Parts: C-alpha cells; sequence; structure tokens
RNA sequence: CGUGAAAUUGUUGAAAGGGAAGGGCAUUUGAUCAGACAGGCCAGCAUCAGUUUUGGUGGCA
RNA sequence: GACGUAAGUCAAGGAUGCUGGCAUAAUGGUUAUAUGCCGCCCGUCUUGAAACACGGACCAAGGAGUCUAACGUCUAUGCGAGUGUUUGGGUGUAAAACCCAUACGCGUAAUGAAAGUGAACGUAGGUUGGGGCCUCGCAAGAGGUGCACAAUCGACCGAU
RNA sequence: UUAAUUGAACGUGGACAUUUGAAUGAAGAGCUUUUAGUGGGCCAUUUUUGGUAAGCAGAACUGGCGAUGCGGGAUGAACC
RNA sequence: AAGCGUGUUACCUAUACUCUACCGUCAGGGUUGAUAUGAUGCCCUGACGAGUAGGCAGGCGUGGAGGUCAGUGACGAAGC
C-alpha cells in the first residue's frame, strides 16, 4: 500500500493530437512535431499545440485584427501567424501590405490581403521560410465572445445571459427581475 | 539495466569512490589510536560510585 | 575523419581530473571525520580528567522510518508523514533537526521509528538504496556523473560528497536530501526484536526516538 | 423550537472585562486607520452600533474603506469547501491594529539596515530567520556544583 | 418512520477532496463598497494623472 | 534485555541569565538501555523538582558496574508500588552477586507475587547488608547458616529423544 | 418424412462413491493429445552476475 | 571503471562454458480420479443475506433506455459577416444524383412596459500581468512589442 | 480632505537579486464547461444528551464498514 | 502446565515490505538529408494497479447495407 498524495494514472488533460481526421492537418502536425523536437525555438511548440486545438478554441482572426496588430510599433514587417481561419472585415478601409500565414483563408480575406500587395501562406511554407518562427507575430481570435460563453456561470447577481428561446416581454422579465414583482435577482 | 550494489561488487565500489583503494591499502578501517593516559578526577569517580 | 580521437582524449583526461578531484576530497573528508570523532573522545576524557562533564552537542540529523501501514491514520499525522515523504511502510528519510521539525516528529511518533544515524549507516544506505530524483523519476545513483549533473551546482560531485552533505548537515542539506528519493527499506532481516511494534521503544515496542539503536534497525532493514 | 438570532450564544463573548465596564477610552478613537491596515476584530458590548457578528470575533482582516466613524474590513470566511470574501462595516471601537503587522515591518526595517551595512562587506549575511537549533557542545564543571540527589520517595497519606 | 436528523460526518472529507481554496487575490481589487465621495474624486485624480503621464511620455 | 543495567544519570535545568550553572541533580536508574534510563531519569525528576525534559538537559549518563561481581551479597531493597487499590511500600531481601540482577530478581518477584508491572514500581533503595544478623527475612536468612549443604532430590533428566529404552531413575 | 440442438431418457463403455454433490491451488495415478533432429526434452558440474540465508575467522575503537 | 609501463585483459551499462540421457508421450497439455488445505446459492432490496427475507424444478426460443419535435454543453466538417441547394423550379440513367431564382430563418444591435432612442475624447483608452516575437547579451539577464485570457479604472448605446 | 499640498488614493523617476527575507513538501499549477449516481446509512475509540438500562434513541471530531478481498481474533460487515 | 504474572531469545507465516521478471495504465523523453520504408510506428526512462453506485475508454459477438478479397462451396456452404 501507498498513501497516494495525487490521483493515480491521471491523464494530462491536454490534447496531444488533433481530434480531426484531416490528413493534411496531420501532415502539418507531423511537420511541427519534428520542428518542435529538433529545434529549441518556442514558436514551433506553440504552433504545434495550436494545431491540436478545437474549433471554439481557435476563433477566427479578422484581417482588421491583423492590421491592428501590424500597427504595433516595430511589427509592421512581421509575418503574422494564425493557426486557424482568417476572415474578411469590410469595416477597415486601408489594409497594409504584409505576409500572413494561416491554416485557412476566406475568399474575401485572401483577396483583401493580396489586393494590399501582401501574401497568403500555408503553415508549411512558413516552416520553410521561418523554421524557428523568425520575425513572426502569432495572433489569436477572441475566445470569450462566443454566444455560448454568455450563459456560463448563470446565477443571482451574476449578470449573465439566461438560456432562453424566445425573448422580449413575457419571457423572464418579471418576478425575480424587478422589485415591483417580488425582487430583483 | 541492473543495479550492482557497492559494498560488494568491488568493481562498482571502485567506480564510485576512487578513495576506497587507498582506504583498503592503508587499512583505514582498522586504524590504531595513539595511547594517551589521562585519568578522571577524584570528584568524578566518587560521584559515579556514590550510592 | 570526424575527429573522434580528439573528443575521446579530451573526455578521458576530463574523467581523470574529475576522479583526481573526488579522490582528494574523499581523503579530506576522511581526515575531517576521524579528527572530529577523536576530538569528542578526547574532549570527554579531558572533562572527566578535570572534574567536569562534556555535554555532547545535540544531534543534528535524524533518520526516520515509517513502520506503520497506510490505513486508519488520523489526518494531521497523515499530512506530516506526506511532508516527510514517508508514503509507505518501511520508507525512510533524513530530517535536519530543528524545533520546526521536532514538532513534526512529535506528531508522528506512533507511526515511525527514528534516531540518529551513524556515518556507516548513512554510507551503506546511500550506497545500496541510494536513488536520485531526476526530472520526477527515481534514478539509481550507480555513477558519480548522475550526482554531479544534478547537484554539481552545490559543489556535490560524487556519492561521497552527497554523504558528506547529509551527515555534516551542510548549507545545501535540503537540496541534497530532497534530491535523494526516500529510501525504500525491507523488513528487518532478524525481526523487530519485540513482540509488538506499536508501543514506544521505551515501552518495549518499536516506535518513537530510539536514538542510536536506529543504526541497528536500519542496518537490518537495509 | 430552535433559536438562531443575530447575537445568539454571545453571553460571554460580548461581556465587558471585569472592572472594565464604562466609557471607552479615547485612544481607540484617536487611532488612525488607512486602507491596507491589518486589524483585529473584537466586539465591544458597550457599543451596540456597528458590531461585528459573533463569527468575526478574533478574526483578522484588511481595511478597504474608511468612513466617518467606521472602517470597512475584508475577512476570508470558509463557506463549505472554499473561502469567500466578506466585507464588514465596523465602528472603530470593535477594531484594533494587529501587532503582527507592526512587528513584521520592524523586521523589514532591520533587514534593510543589515543589507545596507553588509553591502560594505560580508556578502550573504543571512537575512532569513532560522528555527531554533540543537545546542552546541558544552563543559559542565562540578566546582561548587557537585551532583547530589536522592531516589524516588516513599508513599505517605498526607491526609 | 424516524431517521437521522443531522450530521456533519464525512463533510470535511468532501470539503477537502478538492482542496479548500483561498479566494485568489488580485492587484486592483474591486472598489465595491468604497465611500462614494472618495470614489468620485478618485476618478478625477486618475484622469489628471493620465493627462500628466501622456504629456510627459507622448 | 539480557539483564538490567545500572546507570548514573546527571542532569540539570537549562542555564539562564538569572541562574547560570544550576544544581546538577543525579540519580541511579535500573534500565535496559540508555534511552530508558534517560526517560526514567526525567520521569523521576518530574516528581521532585519543577523541571521537565524540555526545560532541562542530560549532562551525563554512565553505566555503573558492580565493584565485585563475583561476591555473593545480601541486598535489602525498598520498593514503592501501586497495587490495584492503592500505593504500598515494602522491603524485601534478595541474595545475589550484583545489584542489577538483584533488582532483576525483584521485578520478577513483584510481578509474580503481587502482579506489579514495571510500570507500577519505584525502586526507593537498594543497599547491601554488610553484616549478618542484620538480615531479617527468613527466606534469605536460612541460607547463611554455617556449613550449609542440601541435596537436590528427584533429579529429572532432559531427554533429546522421544523414546527411551531404560525406564529412567531420578537419583542424584 | 430436410436438418434435427437442449432439457429429459435407454443401452454400452470408463470412473468415483461411510449423512449431498459441484468448485480453487498443487501434485500422484490412469486415459488421451500436439509438435520436433534440416537443436527439440530433461538434467549435472564450473566460473560469474543480481538478490538473499546460514557459518568460520582477522583487524580496530 | 579496474588491472597492466604498453600489448591487451577483467567479476566493469543483465550467463556463459563444459558434459550426459532422451528425442518420446519421457517433459508438457487436456481430462477423470485421489490426496492436503481451502470454498455456504445465485440474483435482489438493504446499515447489515448463506439466511428461518423475496424470485428461481429444468431446457430452448422470445424478452426491456427506442424513435421523434424542440433544445444545452462538447466534438468533427463546410463556408464565414454571413450561412442554410432539397417549399418549390430545372433536370435525370427517375423516390437517387446534378443545377437554381425570389424569399424566409438564424446571425451581423442593443435597450425600454411603451412611446421611442440607439453604440470611437483617445493609435477602439489607461493600469497590472501575459505566451510568442524583436534587440542587445557566451549565457544569465536586460530592454521593445505585446494577440488570447484575467483583474481593474474609464469612455460609448439604451433605461432611470 | 486640510487653517494651510495638510493629507488621502493612484502614480512619474531613481536604489535593492536569489539566504528576497522561517521549516517541510509540492505529486505540475491555475482555470472552465458539462453531466452520472447520491440525498434510508451504520460501526469503533474519545467527548457527549435523554434513559435504570438496551445489540436503545440523539449530537461532536476522527477513523472505518457500506464499496473490501487478504493474515489474525475458532466462528462474525465494522476489532487487530 | 500446555494455567497466572513477568523477562529473554529462537522460530512460524499475509494479496504487506525489499529485489527480479511479465501485463497493463499514466507520465517524461528519443527517433527523418534511407527514421536502414509500420511516426495512431519503433524505442528509452520512471512511477503506479482495491473498488458498489456511477463516468469514460479500447475491444468481442449478431441481423441487414455500400465497397473490396476477380474470397469459400455439391470434390460439400450453413447448422449441429
Ligand atoms: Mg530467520
Ligand atoms: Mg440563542
Ligand atoms: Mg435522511
Ligand atoms: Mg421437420
Ligand atoms: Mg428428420
Ligand atoms: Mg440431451
Ligand atoms: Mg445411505
Ligand atoms: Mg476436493
Ligand atoms: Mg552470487
Ligand atoms: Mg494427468
Ligand atoms: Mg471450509
Ligand atoms: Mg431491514
Ligand atoms: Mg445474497
Ligand atoms: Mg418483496
Ligand atoms: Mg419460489
Ligand atoms: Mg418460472
Ligand atoms: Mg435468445
Ligand atoms: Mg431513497
Ligand atoms: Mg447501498
Ligand atoms: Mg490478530
Ligand atoms: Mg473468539
Ligand atoms: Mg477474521
Ligand atoms: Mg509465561
Ligand atoms: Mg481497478
Ligand atoms: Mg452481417
Ligand atoms: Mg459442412
Amino acid at each position: 500500500g501507498i498513501d497516494h498524495t495525487s490521483k493515480q494514472h491521471k491523464r494530462s488533460g491536454h490534447r496531444t493530437a488533433p481530434k480531426s481526421d484531416n490528413v493534411y492537418l496531420k501532415l502539418l502536425v507531423k511537420l511541427y512535431t519534428f520542428l518542435a523536437r529538433r529545434t529549441d525555438a518556442p514558436f514551433n511548440k506553440v504552433v504545434l499545440k495550436a494545431l491540436f486545438l478545437s474549433k471554439i478554441n481557435r476563433p477566427p482572426v479578422s484581417v482588421s485584427r491583423i492590421a491592428r496588430a501590424l500597427k504595433q510599433e516595430g511589427a509592421a514587417n512581421k509575418t503574422v501567424v494564425v493557426v486557424g481561419t482568417v476572415t474578411d472585415d469590410a469595416r477597415i478601409f486601408e489594409f497594409p501590405k504584409t505576409t500572413v500565414a494561416a491554416l485557412r483563408f476566406t475568399a474575401g480575406a485572401r483577396a483583401k490581403i493580396v489586393k494590399a500587395g501582401g501574401e497568403c501562406i500555408t503553415l508549411d511554407q512558413l516552416a520553410v521560410r521561418a523554421p524557428k518562427g523568425q520575425n513572426t507575430l502569432i495572433l489569436r481570435g477572441p475566445r470569450n465572445s462566443r454566444e455560448a460563453v454568455r450563459h456560463f456561470g448563470m446565477g443571482p447577481h451574476k449578470g449573465k445571459a439566461p438560456r432562453i428561446l424566445s425573448t422580449g416581454r413575457k419571457f423572464e422579465r418579471a418576478r425575480g427581475r424587478r422589485r415591483s414583482k417580488g425582487f430583483k435577482v | 539495466v541492473l543495479k550492482k550494489n557497492p559494498l560488494k561488487n568491488k568493481q562498482v565500489l571502485l567506480r564510485l569512490n576512487p578513495y576506497a583503494k587507498v582506504f583498503a591499502a592503508e587499512k583505514l578501517g582498522s586504524k590504531k589510536a595513539e595511547k594517551t593516559g589521562t585519568k578522571p578526577a577524584a570528584v568524578f569517580t566518587e560521584t559515579l560510585k556514590h550510592d | 575523419a570526424e575527429q573522434v580521437a580528439a573528443e575521446r582524449a579530451a573526455r578521458k583526461a576530463a574523467n581523470k581530473e574529475k576522479r583526481a578531484i573526488i579522490l582528494e576530497r574523499n581523503a579530506a573528508y576522511q581526515k575531517e571525520y576521524e579528527t572530529a570523532e577523536r576530538n569528542i573522545i578526547q574532549a570527554k576524557r579531558d572533562a572527566k580528567a578535570a572534574g567536569s562533564y562534556y555535554v555532547e552537542a545535540q544531534h543534528k540529523l535524524v533518520f526516520v522510518v515509517r513502520i506503520k501501514g497506510i490505513n486508519k491514520i488520523p489526518p494531521k499525522p497523515r499530512k506530516v508523514l506526506q511532508l516527510l515523504r514517508l508514503t509507505r511502510i518501511n520508507s525512510g528519510t533524513f530530517v535536519k533537526v530543528t524545533k520546526a521539525t521536532l514538532e513534526l516528529l512529535k506528531l508522528i511518533e506512533p507511526y515511525v521509528a527514528y534516531g540518529y544515524p551513524s556515518y556507516s549507516t548513512i554510507r551503506q544506505l546511500v550506497y545500496k538504496r541510494g536513488f536520485g530524483k531526476i526530472n520526477k523519476q527515481r534514478v539509481p545513483l550507480s555513477d558519480n556523473a548522475i550526482i554531479e549533473a544534478n547537484l554539481g551546482k552545490y559543489g556535490i560531485l560524487s556519492i561521497d560528497d552527497l554523504i558528506h552533505e547529509i551527515i555534516t548537515v551542510g548549507p545545501h542539506f535540503k537540496q541534497a536530501n530532497n534530491f535523494l528519493w526516500p529510501f525504500k527499506l525491507s523488513n528487518p532481516s532478524g525481526g523487530w526484536g519485540v513482540p509488538r511494534k506499536f508501543k514506544h521503544f521505551i515501552q518495549g515496542g518499536s516506535f518513537g526516538n530510539r536514538e542510536e539503536f536506529i543504526n541497528k534497525l536500519v542496518k537490518s532493514m537495509n | 423550537g430552535k433559536s438562531h438570532g443575530y447575537r445568539s450564544r454571545t453571553r460571554y463573548m460580548f461581556q465587558r472585562d471585569f472592572r472594565k465596564h464604562g466609557a471607552v477610552h479615547l485612544s481607540t478613537y484617536l487611532k488612525v486607520y488607512k486602507v491596507g491596515d491589518i486589524v483585529d476584530i473584537k466586539a465591544n458590548g458597550s457599543i451596540q452600533k456597528g458590531m461585528p457578528h459573533k463569527f468575526y470575533q478574533g478574526k483578522t482582516g484588511v481595511v478597504y474603506n474608511v468612513t466617518k466613524s467606521s472602517v470597512g474590513v475584508i475577512i476570508n470566511k470558509m463557506v463549505g469547501n472554499r473561502y469567500l470574501e466578506k466585507r464588514l462595516n465596523l465602528r472603530v471601537e470593535h477594531i484594533k491594529h494587529s501587532k503582527c503587522r507592526q512587528e513584521f515591518l520592524e523586521r523589514v526595517k532591520a533587514n534593510a539596515a543589515k543589507r545596507a551595512e553588509a553591502k560594505a562587506q560580508g556578502v550573504a549575511v543571512q537575512l532569513k530567520r532560522q528555527p531554533a537549533q540543537p545546542r552546541e557542545s558544552r563543559i559542565v564543571s562540578t566546582e561548587g556544583n557537585v551532583p547530589q540527589t536522592l531516589a524516588p520517595v516513599p508513599y505517605e497519606t498526607f491526609i | 418512520a424516524k431517521s437521522k436528523n443531522h450530521t456533519a460526518h464525512n463533510q470535511t472529507r468532501k470539503a477537502h477532496r478538492n482542496g479548500i481554496k483561498k479566494p485568489k487575490t488580485y492587484k486592483y481589487p474591486s472598489l465595491k463598497g468604497v465611500d462614494p465621495k472618495f470614489r468620485r474624486n478618485h476618478k478625477h485624480a486618475l484622469h489628471g494623472t493620465a493627462k500628466a503621464l501622456a504629456a510627459a511620455k507622448k | 534485555m539480557a539483564h538490567f543495567k545500572e546507570y548514573q544519570v546527571i542532569g540539570r535545568r537549562l542555564p539562564t541569565e538569572s541562574v547560570p550553572e544550576p544544581k546538577l541533580f543525579r540519580m541511579r536508574i535500573f534500565a535496559s538501555n540508555e534511552v530508558i534510563a534517560k526517560s526514567r531519569y526525567w520521569y523521576f525528576l518530574q516528581k521532585l523538582h519543577k523541571v521537565k525534559k524540555a526545560s532541562g538537559e542530560i549532562v551525563s549518563i554512565n553505566q555503573i558496574n558492580e565493584a565485585h561481581p563475583t561476591k555473593v551479597k545480601n541486598f535489602g531493597v525498598w520498593v514503592r508500588y501501586d497495587s490495584r487499590s492503592g500505593t504500598h511500600n515494602m522491603y524485601k531481601e534478595i541474595r545475589d552477586v550484583s545489584r542489577v540482577a538483584a533488582v532483576e530478581t525483584l521485578y520478577q518477584d513483584m510481578a509474580a507475587r503481587h502482579r506489579a508491572r514495571f510500570r507500577s514500581i519505584h525502586i526507593l533503595k537498594v543497599a547491601e547488608i554488610e553484616k549478618t544478623a542484620d538480615v531479617k527475612r527468613q527466606y534469605v536468612k536460612q541460607f547463611l547458616t554455617k556449613d550449609l549443604k542440601f541435596p537436590l532430590p528427584h533429579r529429572v533428566q532432559k531427554s533429546t529423544k522421544t523414546f527411551s529404552y531404560k525406564r529412567p531413575s531420578t537419583f542424584y
């Protein structure tokens, strides 16, 4: 017998592979598993882990988010890296000329980047030209703006969104939401 | 692949501790102490033998 | 011609100089040990010769063996036993003696036997049952380079350097002692010497402080 | 049936001390409290306004708010399997500065002075405290102190 | 029929199986419950220090 | 515990600024080893002076050997013991060649005749009676008569085998 | 009246059986059975290694 | 690592060497039996079942978390400020597959009972962290940038 | 806010380094979503209420049985 | 005494302890210019293994469906 301080046989709880069966994604993982092992550049390990992520955990990255990132001083010539999808954003009217490396590009995003004079690159071409992630800018989309996140942690005085089908008057706007009817949460 | 215990397996005892060879050669485990001849004071002997 | 010979010649000569260093440090330690023990022996004789008493300095180190199984342990003793890394029966470890640790031993007396370990018992314990904690794994010492790669930044280049840091409770005792995986001892080879273990050593049992008799017990289990 | 009013089981906790009833001395009102001060909670049964609940007796907290006659105190309270932040509005009478914080600041001052003087010489001058150590060796003489003691004594009734 | 009325048996074991946790301090705690007069003036003091630093740095 | 051993144990209160060099109290303790002797010392100093193991210090422990292990002596022993219903003092006489085995005999005697465990016994005093006719118990006094000699009737021999072919004798 | 299971039953053969029978580990006995000679099976001694158990003896404190 | 000046050797990061019998029921497997020791009847409710608690004489076959509408979290996939061809139309090798307009749904705006009004002072803010990247460094470290995320103070929209 | 930069709170800038301010350990740490079963308990030591008492009824802390075989207490849920 | 109190040794045996092997699980690593083509592969290192209710994972079996083995079969399919 052993007085176990920790739970036995506990899995790490981190993805060690993509749940996806996409063969090309698994080839990209084959590439960055090699690069993470045979280089000491932290970029390769970060990209590898991002390659494992689920869909909600790799939100879209907008071209305007990329352009804002390129406004960081000393960052205007960095290769933006997005382990995910880059979407188009018509709310920006001046896009800079830059090389963006991403898993997926939408048609609008690719057209906007190319029309700016820039380049759209796959992650393997990024691995060829920046094996240690040289001069790279990893960008991530907003995880907590998901609709599902609105409803997490619901409870009195927490101010989250109730899980509700129909909205408007008559749908949870009464006793429990105003002092005139009972109380307010 | 196999833990060879020092304190036997003289070879492993010599891989660790190069000083074991000098220790055994000079018999430092059977070292004589110089014969000094001090004697406890009378108060000590009387106290010890007190009832 | 990959120039393997230059690497081999440099690496063998490096091995010889490290071994010369360890050799001269083991000789100095042996001088330090024998000089110390003869100093206390003579100091006792001279105090008696002068009508005084030499009160030997209180022991700085204890070796603790958990002698009780895992079930039915109250939660405070259970926590202390985990903090002393005695997670199973007949596991043993070294503890540096201060008030902060003597109170822990007070809390876990009915579950452990401890006492003051001699140089010989420390040496045999480290030599036979000595394992290092390296990248969370239990690694047999078995070679000085394993010790130097993990404790060399404290000046501990050999298994005897480690033993020296333990017995003479040095500035890096804590790092050296934690590096050592908790010794996993056997049952005593000639039995415990008692009919019933779970009474104090004073009471005719096995547990509690049995100060210099811990050496005989640990030697039997080792 | 049962009874769990606000001040239940406070018969002794909210006692005044013996021969220590009456008006509160003016020192408790002239003590100054700033945000971040560590304070101890001990209710004064004479001052019925702004009292801590009996749970907070003997608890030590941090000042987060200072008002006219009172102080806001943050206490960590174990509710089930976690701790929760509690904010208490207590008048100054039910509050005193904790001498633990004052003495730690004293050690911080002494550490700074010892560091400043050690920078002249003696690197690694052992700033950390140490647990009490086993005693060193010593020589005990019998000059005027010869050992002399008896055995256990026989049994007598004494009644 | 009658049954057990109350017991705290096993309750500390449940409470400790997931490690009774401290409230996870932060720098900049919420200014909830601070005196409104101070809070109002703190707004303007922070606005002024923002202007001073922005002019100082640019 | 092949036998008891007698230790002199000298200890004192811990020295202070108020009282450096305290009084150095000493006892003779019959114990199986050093650890028990030190424990018994503190236990008995517990009952005489305001001091315990934490406020005190063991200056010396020294085994006390018999001056003449090979001389038969008559020992008078004063013991205090707890029976099931109270505390009692008694005085017994044991004839043997050493104090340690006389005390060992005494603990066996107290266990046998009064069911008094080592837990429940205080050795108040052990002292040899240097003169005959100061011996008072008849069970030890009978052994001091001049030219004493007795037989050992009914000798029972130990057989190593299970079966004997001889129908033995108990002569002597 | 295709095949033609089980429960249950007859016959023949084998075996065991002092108030149930059936089961686990192990081996004896009987019956029965597979594979390999381009090393398969079972052992014996020697010199070693790992872990242990029981003796003899030497030197020191 | 040891030994040897070196050659090389060794008990030094896990057994080799020599020799014999048999090559088949001999070892082994399976099975029946015997012997030693052990073994209470399953299922179930229950604090507690071998229970003098219940169901069960036996055997075969049948025999119990399904589908559907709407939905929550998570995951895969397609496209992405969009998305959804399949009500319908065209077409067909004909309930398939292939092609498609106008709409409609959900999203891209909230808030108020409602009338209504309706989202940049600022590099879409400041502060504290923050992976990664950049510069300097043998390195440690230092400096610049700092996405996601976390805490917090503000700014904007609506209600009051 | 003060009679009054007097303070208050937040800060600009500068100085401090691994003995950075006790010991021990740390098994990775922190965090989130979601959902099962459960919501009859019982027993031992110690504290303890009602009761003459109970293999009774009811609480405290801990350890157990339930959910657990194994060696021992012949036998036995809980004892060792 | 093979009883009672006490003391000393020797000795017996648990699924516990020490070492070794094998299985599995978890963890940390190695391995691409022929890894001498199994990269959900191979390999190295360490630790761990009780379990009702319950959760999850990897597998085994059955009726039918798309594809493949140009699979088997009256020279005997299936069933028993
Ligand atoms: Mg034996
Ligand atoms: Mg009340
Ligand atoms: Mg209930
Ligand atoms: Mg038919
Ligand atoms: Mg037919
Ligand atoms: Mg049949
Ligand atoms: Mg019959
Ligand atoms: Mg049988
Ligand atoms: Mg051997
Ligand atoms: Mg057979
Ligand atoms: Mg039986
Ligand atoms: Mg019932
Ligand atoms: Mg049953
Ligand atoms: Mg029923
Ligand atoms: Mg029936
Ligand atoms: Mg039926
Ligand atoms: Mg069926
Ligand atoms: Mg129920
Ligand atoms: Mg149940
Ligand atoms: Mg037993
Ligand atoms: Mg019995
Ligand atoms: Mg039993
Ligand atoms: Mg007896
Ligand atoms: Mg299991
Ligand atoms: Mg089928
Ligand atoms: Mg057929």
